[PDB]
RNA sequence: GUGAACGGUGGAGCAACACCUGAAGGAAGGCUUGAUGAGCGUGUUCCCCGCAUACGCGGGG
């Protein structure tokens, strides 16, 4: 669906002078801004533009493939720990519009289903391996990975 | 071509002729070319032009509106809108707590096409009386119907020739009915008045696609309405 | 009647073998489709502009 979003000019919708008493100067600064907007409109970018953005419709089922090139089980456990609390994050999206929200309907580990409503059930050796690898995870490997010769 | 329509929101409604007199009184001390532009005066004297005036006042629910016809009227309104808005801002910031003046602007194109079926148009607060001969025409409906026919057709032709676009000359108009008859006074507390028609309905085979002004006292804010709202009314 | 006259540069031969364009990398941060144009006051002869050339027509407020 093409979803249309428009930005309103704020001081085009004041109405009363009680809303402008927080603006320094008062009505005079808003009137000068209105004069500048008029000089822009007769002829520097303005505000309250109208735009559209195509989005994928919600409620449909997707598919994701995460392949591994001969992994250690700590790495598989790292990917499954990402998949366990994946629901807190967003896929791409417009952050303001709360786009990219999703639930995981399933996780197939080499063809077998390991996902339930309470996260990932199964693949226990990957979780013990990543629990062993998270312990003792120091900065020293990151330092001499990022160090440039 | 195209016309321009600029609305000034003040928070309180002031009439079109009263706003005309107000911007005549307020901008008079300074900038004489600009008021000579907006009240369509002669370049040398204070007398207004006898031709079609390009910029005319209109009706706004929260203030007053200005209409600039053609490129010249649009340019005049474009150079005059910030000065008018600043004058209103200083005038209503001098007294009271002070209000904020809102603006709006529209560029409505003009178009006309001839169709082989009648079309309905209602005009509110149109002035048709100027002389004693028109009053003698108004007493008898048979000689007054043709007068309204010629007045509507000549107003349409004058506006089409003033804006700079060609109008087909085979248009057959008709005048069906009237709701009220009232009077219009150019200056308050004056004995002289002009007869005016309230909620006239007219029927013309052609269609119109913008603001069209008919009748006399067009500048004062009389006898104009948008045909774009009235075609497909709602 | 050219110190002329006459006289084959010929036969055969593989540019071919092997070689990862590849590693890493967020299209995003913000943004009311909501209005705007729809209805609301004046009660009788006062200036000025053209066609005429005044018998009158159009027309500015």
């Amino acid at each position: 669906q093409v979803v249309w979003a428009r930005r309103m000019d704020p001081i085009l919708n004041l109405g009363s002078s009680e809303d402008v008493e927080v603006i320094n100067g008062g009505a005079v600064a808003a009137n000068g801004w209105i004069q500048d907007l008029l000089a822009n409109s007769k002829a520097g970018r303005g505000l309250k533009a109208f735009n559209a953005h195509e989005v994928v419709i919600p409620g449909l089922k997707w598919v994701w493939r995460i392949s591994l090139d001969r992994p250690t089980d700590a790495q598989v456990g790292l990917v499954l720990l990402a998949l366990n609390k994946m629901t807190n994050e967003r896929i791409a999206g417009g952050h303001s519009k709360d786009y990219g929200r999703f639930v995981i309907d399933g996780v197939s580990l080499n063809g077998e289903q390991v996902w339930s409503q309470s996260g990932i059930t199964g693949g226990e050796q990957y979780f013990d391996a990543v629990a062993e690898a998270i312990d003792g995870l120091s900065s020293k490997e990151f330092e001499q990975f990022a160090q440039s010769a | 071509m195209f016309v321009k329509q600029v609305f000034f929101d003040l928070g309180a409604r002031i009439h079109a002729d009263e706003a005309r007199a107000l911007v005549a009184k307020l901008l008079d001390d300074t900038q004489p070319g600009l008021v000579s532009a907006l009240m369509n005066y002669m370049p040398a004297s204070k007398t207004s032009k006898t031709e079609f005036p390009l910029v005319q006042f209109s009706n706004f629910n929260q203030g007053f509106a200005l209409l600039g016809f053609g490129e010249v009227g649009a340019q005049i309104l474009s150079d005059a809108t910030p000065i008018i808005h600043d004058a209103m801002a200083k005038l209503f910031a001098s007294r009271g707590q002070g209000v904020v003046v809102q603006v709006s602007s529209r560029d409505v194109p003009l178009s006309c096409e001839k169709r082989p079926y009648g079309l309905q148009y209602t005009v509110a607060k149109m002035v048709v009386q100027k002389k004693h001969e028109h009053r003698e025409r108004l007493a008898n409906p048979e000689t007054g119907k043709v007068f309204l026919e010629g007045l509507f057709l000549r107003s349409l032709e004058r506006q089409a020739a003033a804006v700079g676009m060609v109008l087909p000359r085979d248009l057959v108009v008709s005048f069906k009915g009237a709701e009220r008859v009232s009077s219009v006074k150019l200056r308050p507390d004056s004995t002289l008045a002009h007869g005016s028609l309230r909620h006239a309905v007219f029927e013309v085979n052609a269609r119109l696609g913008g603001l069209w002004s008919v009748g006399f006292l067009l500048s004062k804010g009389f006898g104009h309405i948008n045909t774009d709202l009235q075609l497909g009314q709602g």
